[PDB]
């Protein structure tokens, strides 16, 4: 089976949701296997000395019409983020393109720097086909989604807080 | 423009 993971999400310490995603093993395992492991915070500490885990990471970075950007687990604030393999990993493969609202997708720094960081998109993004992996999509909470992308702003600042405050794996 | 990187974001 793919696997689903979820976040249960707060904004300004409010609860806001869960979002489910579905996680493309089937296509694009190494990158999922990745991404799986972070919502369980299974295996340990990165070289951060920070768990390698989603949970209590924050949305930092949210664009309206565009996408919700996270999982900088050690800097907060894009410049950090590490995967279970080591600070970065290689694109595997961009065989999914960003097709609609919902779909899944490593952020990087160019060609071969998958860490953490991952982005949902609330629009479909062909511009960043064949630049970062689509790895899976929102199944459930979209909603919860289009709730955070309202508190984003053109700079990608929040208004308030958007917390992964709980996450974990179905 | 509307890119997603991790550490200097772009045009």
């Amino acid at each position: 089976a793919n696997p689903r993971v979820f976040f249960d999400m707060t904004v300004g310490g409010a609860p806001a949701g869960r979002i489910v995603m579905e996680l493309y093993k089937d296509a694009v395992p190494r990158t999922v296997e990745n991404f799986r492991a972070l919502c369980t915070g299974e295996k340990g500490v990165g070289k951060s000395g920070k768990p390698l885990h989603y949970k209590g990471s924050a949305f930092h970075r949210v664009i309206p019409d565009f996408m919700c950007q996270g999982g900088d687990f050690t800097r907060g604030n894009g410049t950090g983020g590490e995967s279970i393999y080591g600070e970065k990993f290689a694109d595997e493969k961009f065989v999914h393109k960003h097709t609609k609202p919902g779909i899944l997708s490593m952020a990087n720094a160019g060609p071969n720097t998958n860490g953490s960081q991952f982005f949902i998109c609330t629009v479909p993004c062909n511009w960043l086909d064949g630049k970062h992996v689509v790895f899976g999509e929102v199944v459930e909470g979209m909603d919860v989604v289009k709730n955070i992308e309202k508190v984003g702003s053109r700079s990608g600042t929040c208004s308030k807080q958007v917390v992964i405050a709980d996450c974990g794996q179905l | 423009x509307l890119l997603v990187t991790a550490g200097l974001v772009l045009a």
